């Protein structure tokens, strides 16, 4: 089984720049007779099927723009993207066809953009959920950059860390910003026992944390 | 246009069996070699099976991990590609892509995929809660199984300003949220509905964010 | 047409 290894595992470049990622085969992919290197490149955009970008190590696939250049031979190959745009964020996989098929771990591309503070929003439990015996306070922190953000849940002024379900989104192909939802789930009981609830967000775009609160 | 539509994925118990199908369109199916590639939950791609054309006497190839268990076959007259899976294992959980792969070149077109979950757990309908307060509104889809769930706003008119966060597994059940941002004017003046669908239990709920 | 890398048909 031929093992392909890719590097870096992640990349972050600015729009307009050029980027270069590598793929290394465990076995030589150059066919002695045809002199062709059986290595292809694919990319998968967030929530889409993979798309063929290059085959035989250099031939662009049909319709694929000239920005994509594949190179290398033997066991070392490279994919170079020029004029990297917002629409290029995805995971790039190199695959081998020399014997059966084998993909690499993939390399993720991220777009380096201007800092952006999140837009926090806290939501009290729905009356329908309350009637179910549970209570989930939801906080949406949307459209920010960089990806790193800290979110604290404070009940009456005490930090509640248990029962929190965090979930980020992939970088948006258009604005290049991330989003996150934090869900605090307590019982009707515990919810009944407290007054003010707060979603506190710490991010480099502000000097002081962002607090979004609501008293029951 | 080339169109590969797979169907048949779903929840199946370990050691069980499932049969996937692929309807091909837009090209001469009788001439191309067809493949099945899969992608495990939050992982890379893994080629599964390959079936060459009649001109090559229907030669079949299988990945080491899927050998003797799965069975790729085809029906050139109906343009259908099949993947009969047996002795299923948890490892086989993931999305299965139907790929048109010309022998000599590369994997041309891939389908949209079909999810397959291998677990002993059971189908559980999702509970949709309306998260009410440019004003952001949300929708809480929690406690369902298995994945996936389809969330849309206003049946489709609301696609911009929407953010559907990936589901998170917790205590055998999934929880997912979706937020939408609309101008202060069209709310509550203009109706905003959260449309949720959970195929695994033929569920569909139109939750109007009212308040 | 027995080899994976084949491209020339047969029967």
């Amino acid at each position: 089984d031929i093992q392909l290894t890719q590097s870096p595992s992640s990349l972050a470049v600015s729009a307009g720049e050029k980027v270069t990622m590598n793929c290394k085969s465990s076995q030589n992919l150059l066919h002695s007779i045809t002199r062709k290197n059986y290595l292809a490149w694919y990319r998968q955009k967030p929530g889409q099927s993979p798309k063929l970008l290059i085959y035989w190590a250099s031939t662009r696939g049909s319709g694929v723009p000239d920005r994509f250049t594949g190179s290398g031979s033997g066991t070392d190959f490279t994919l170079t993207i020029s004029s990297v745009q917002a629409e290029d964020l995805a995971v790039y996989y190199c695959k081998q066809s020399y014997n059966l098929y084998t993909f690499g771990g993939g390399t993720k591309l991220e777009i380096k953009r201007a800092d952006a503070a999140p837009t926090v929003s806290i939501f009290p439990p729905s009356s329908e959920q309350l009637t179910s015996g549970g209570a989930s306070v939801v906080c949406f922190l949307n459209n920010f950059y960089p990806k790193d953000i800290n979110v604290k849940w404070k009940i009456d002024g005490s930090e509640r860390q248990n029962g929190v379900l965090n979930s980020w989104t992939d970088q948006d192909s258009k604005d290049s910003t991330y989003s996150m939802s934090s869900t605090l789930t307590l019982t009707k009981d515990e919810y009944e026992r407290h007054n003010s609830y707060t979603c506190e967000a710490t991010h480099k775009t502000s000097t002081s944390p962002i607090v979004k609160s609501f008293n029951r | 246009q080339v169109q590969l539509q797979e169907s048949g994925g779903g929840l199946v118990q370990p050691r069980g069996s499932l049969k996937l199908s692929c309807a091909a369109s837009g090209f001469t199916f009788n001439t191309d070699a067809m493949n099945w590639v899969r992608q495990a939950p939050g992982k890379g791609l893994e080629w599964v099976a390959r079936i060459r054309s009649k001109g090559f006497n229907f030669a079949t190839y299988y990945a080491d991990s899927v050998r003797d268990r799965f069975t790729i076959s085809r029906d050139d007259s109906q343009s259908m590609l099949y993947l009969q899976m047996n002795n299923l294992k948890t490892e086989d959980t993931g999305i299965y892509y139907c790929v048109r792969g010309r022998d000599g070149e590369a994997m041309d077109y891939w389908g949209q995929g079909t999810t397959l979950t291998v677990s002993s757990a059971k189908t559980t309908p999702p509970s949709v809660y309306p998260l009410a307060p440019m004003v952001t509104l949300g929708c809480l889809v929690k406690g369902y199984f298995p994945e996936p769930v389809t969330v849309t706003w206003n049946s489709g008119s609301l696609s911009s300003g929407v953010h559907t966060f990936p589901a998170v597994l917790q205590s055998d059940l999934y929880t997912l949220s979706s937020s939408v941002t609309v101008p202060s004017s069209p709310r509550p003046s203009e109706t905003v509905t959260c449309n949720v669908a959970h195929p695994a239990s033929s569920t569909k709920v139109d939750k109007k964010i009212v308040n | 047409c027995k080899e994976w890398l084949s491209t020339a048909p047969c029967g």
